[PDB]
């Protein structure tokens, strides 16, 4: 025994499964349009993003 | 014709001081981690490698990374513009510090080696401080480093031995950089080129024995005719090395540690994410160019 | 009949027209910008035909020409449309106007010699005098063919397209991305010229989309005095081989170099020479032979322009 | 140190000061957070257990 | 549209349908950029042959010329290639055979088959002909294979010439193989044609010894003030024993002004060595997919 004594710390996970409460007309939602703009353009493929 | 709009959103609006701060540089090349458009703050900047820097680590960065430059700064986000090979584009000079580019100049694009305020902007309504690259001219982005390359070198040595190294002779010829008829004086205090100081010295004791080692075995009567020629330049000492004081299995393991350090300090030299500018204004600091990778 | 069917898969693959909004009457440009609204409104919605829409759109690019402004004294009015064009930018503080060094121009301040390029001396002895007026500009073309900072100097940019060439100051357009074409509505192909005599060509060999144009500026010491050199390469044999077949040219002037200079050797006095690419040339194009007032001149067609920086070969 | 109105507010939004990573050997620290579903609840008290 | 349909004019088999089956979607380089083609040009082996000596290098120096196609269609009567633009995003994926992991962000670059020409070479009686496929490598082993094989033509010379120079064994293990994380490879360099790979090093012995004459001194003195003081972890192959030219170059005192001179003419010739270490095109892959093997590059020759 050398003369210290000493602590020792961890970390410990947990996979929870959890229960989400929401109350009636907690928030406001507005929802727009969507749209097609392309972006990359190949010799293979032509993309798009929405 | 096709879309190039990297819009960066922010989970917190910007402070008042910080979002002044970013107004200035609205024209600023800066690499990016992914070429798509819905990305956060962490993939802008050179924070995700510098935020202790490296040369070498940074310098190979900037070739494989995919750059873009800045076009509008809202308080909530961002929004930029990415840029594509052979793309025509409009980049602002708001390097500090200053270095007044020319039109018809070949810009290319260096990591930053000066302090930290001419080279980040530290936000912290969000956590982390973007870092922007140096954009200086192809000409004088080199001899910027390999003057401070050689400042670097004898700095080492007046640390070991005072005695050898005269340091009012060294400040008045690495400090001033003469191009384009003006004088640039640099600011230094150096750990971004403690890669390149042993990398670039620990090959200068493998040349004078790769030169004789690689000339010695290649003697023949089908010698190509210009060696003939360079055979005097090498000096009297380099042509008086016993080579049978090094063992054969050393003597392989002092050519392949020399031609890695030929090319992977041949390379980051010759990388190629540079732009070329056709107009330019002195006084509106707006620059015309086209993107030319490698 | 059925010519009629191949009269729709033309009509059906074409591009779609440029839009023409007229800016002189009043009731023309409303249905010309309402044309444009209507038309992109419906190349932007999540259906299956505005989808369709987006497609047949034919993204063909335009080169990017450079605005030169030319002192007449150097630069000749007899100069054939495609000379190639380097830039020189030793000082700043002027920015007046630019000077532009066409090879037959660069030929009279190297001070090479003319047996090493026999036809291209008279031409520049005729468009040049003495070559003063070339040369009242630089005061040290003595001490940047000895530093060895001349290539540092010049960038290439691209050939010639519009000069309209006036007494004193001569206004010069080029083209440096791209394949050349007149600025002006009439387009034609101003491919990139050159005397034969500059060029040296260097070819069961494959070939691509591509054979490369080469700029070497090569400084050498004639009469014991500094004078370089310029030749032109034209091989799509990729940049290993190239730099390999460079110093196959250059053997005789490598020796005669270093025995006026066996004696003083100074560290300066090392750099030879320097390589850029200044664009690329399509396989199936030949160059045609072509001369003018006698010079013999090559003419390229569909040279499309890049820019490479130099670096330095020995 | 701020007021505990302003804390509660900030407790499920903000990820706190570098947390662990998860699934993987030898519990690295985390970084880019995408999607990464960590509570803490002994950041804020100071405390173990 | 872009493609190349490339005849096989006599017929083809049923177990070289199978083997051109297994190596579909692969890069190989063929001669001419024309629509119509024929068997002689596709082939890497038509300068790399089994009855002559191969010249990696030559072959390689022939691969920046070609152009290169990315098969689709293996049929009887033909084969339909699709061509790769000079500036061009495309796919390419994964197929070669000592796997070599990529991600986004890596540095491709087209090398010749320098592990084993026998898995490449696969031969169509059928017509008299042997097409011979490269390996599309990243560039830390693009350049670390050419750092190695002018190392074994270098020591080669010196055994050939005299055995008695080089002890054989320690030749074998050290010249031939390729270090790589994790793995070493042997590579195929057996029974070569040398004579172009000493021009390459007989343009070396140019650069070098220009390189040598021009040392900066004040990095030549941080050496002797580096190897016998201080254990730095990337200079412990010079021990303690410092080379001794090294210290015969120190009997000048330093200057300043007169190593500006040197590092800067020393710093472009150090720009000139990338004349000499070329790969062949180089493909930036911007995306990756690994459970595809499907990489999404731009294609940038020279």
């Amino acid at each position: 025994h050398p003369g210290f004594a000493m602590t020792v710390v961890r970390t410990d996970e947990v996979l929870a499964e959890h229960i989400l409460y929401c109350s009636r007309a907690s928030t406001s939602m507005f929802v727009g349009l969507p749209s097609v703009v392309r972006r990359e353009v190949r010799s293979d493929a032509v993309t798009f993003e929405i | 014709a096709l879309d190039k709009s990297i819009v960066v959103n922010l989970t917190s609006r910007l402070f008042a001081d910080e979002l002044a701060a970013l107004q200035s540089k609205i024209g600023s090349v800066l690499p990016l981690g992914d070429c798509h458009r819905l990305q956060n703050i962490q993939a802008l900047g050179l924070g995700c490698v510098c935020s202790s820097p490296d040369y070498i680590q940074i310098m190979q960065y900037l070739s494989k990374c995919t750059l873009a430059v800045l076009e509008e700064v809202r308080p909530d986000s961002l929004r930029l513009t990415r840029m594509d090979p052979s793309d025509n584009l409009q980049i602002k000079n708001v390097y500090a510090p200053f270095f007044q580019w020319d039109s018809n100049t070949q810009l290319a694009v260096l990591p930053p080696l000066f302090s930290r305020k001419d080279s980040t902007i530290v936000l912290e309504s969000n956590g982390f401080d973007i870092v922007f690259p140096m954009v200086v001219p192809q000409q004088l982005g080199h001899a910027i480093l390999q003057q401070l390359l050689v400042y670097h070198i004898y700095s080492k040595i007046s640390a070991g031995a005072p005695g050898d190294v005269n340091m009012a002779e060294l400040d008045l010829y690495t400090t001033n950089v003469s191009f384009m008829g003006r004088t640039y004086r640099l600011d230094v205090d150096l750990r971004v080129l403690d890669d390149l100081s042993m990398y670039l010295c620990i090959l200068s004791a493998l040349v004078p024995r790769g030169c004789l080692r690689l000339l010695t075995a290649l003697v023949r009567h089908d010698r190509h005719p210009l060696t003939e020629v360079f055979e005097g330049v090498v000096p009297d000492e380099v042509t008086r090395i016993d080579l049978d004081q090094l063992s054969v299995p050393d003597d392989i393991t002092r050519m392949r540690v020399m031609f890695s350090y030929l090319q992977s300090l041949s390379s980051i030299f010759n990388l190629g994410p540079r732009l070329h500018v056709y107009a330019y204004s002195a006084e509106t600091l707006a620059a015309s160019c086209w993107y030319s990778p490698r | 009949e059925n010519a009629a069917r191949l009269g729709r898969q033309v009509l059906g693959l074409l591009p779609p027209p440029t839009h023409r909004v007229s800016l002189t009457r009043g009731p023309e440009f409303a249905r010309g910008v309402r044309d444009l609204l209507s038309k992109y409104a419906a190349s932007t919605r999540p259906t299956v035909g505005s989808l369709h829409e987006a497609l047949r759109q034919a993204p063909f690019r335009q080169p990017t020409y450079g605005d030169f402004l030319v002192y007449s004294q150097t630069f000749s009015p007899q100069e054939p449309l495609g000379t190639f064009l380097f830039s020189f930018k030793q000082e700043d503080n002027g920015s007046s106007m630019d000077m532009l060094l066409t090879p037959t121009s660069l030929f009279m301040l190297s001070g090479m010699e003319a047996a090493k390029a026999p036809q291209t001396h008279k031409v520049a002895g005729v468009w040049y005098g003495s070559g003063s007026g070339l040369a009242d500009f630089i005061p040290n073309l003595s001490e940047l063919m000895d530093t060895g900072e001349f290539h540092t100097l010049l960038t290439p940019v691209g050939p010639m397209v519009q000069s309209v060439h006036s007494t004193f100051v001569t206004k010069v357009t080029s083209a440096m991305k791209g394949v050349g074409l007149a600025r002006d509505e009439p387009r034609a192909h101003v491919g990139l010229t050159l005397p034969c005599d500059m060029l040296v060509d260097l070819d069961r060999e494959p070939a691509g989309l591509n054979v490369t144009i080469y700029a070497s500026l090569v400084y050498l010491r004639v009469n014991q005095r500094p004078s370089m050199a310029l030749t032109f390469f034209q091989s799509g044999k990729g940049f290993a081989e190239v730099v390999a077949m460079i110093k196959d040219h250059f053997t005789d002037v490598i020796r005669t170099k270093y025995i006026q200079l066996r004696h003083e050797l100074y560290i300066n006095r090392l750099v030879f020479g320097a390589v850029c690419t200044l664009g690329t040339v399509p396989f199936d194009s030949h160059p045609v032979h072509q001369s003018l007032n006698s010079l013999p001149v090559l003419v390229f067609a569909n040279f499309e322009a890049a820019c490479g920086p130099w670096t330095v070969f020995l | 140190n701020r007021g505990l109105y302003t804390l509660v507010n900030e407790y499920s939004a903000r990820l706190a000061g570098a947390p662990a990573t998860s699934t993987t050997d030898l519990q690295y620290v985390v970084v880019n957070g995408t999607d990464v579903f960590l509570d803490q609840p002994c950041h804020m008290l100071q405390e173990a257990y």
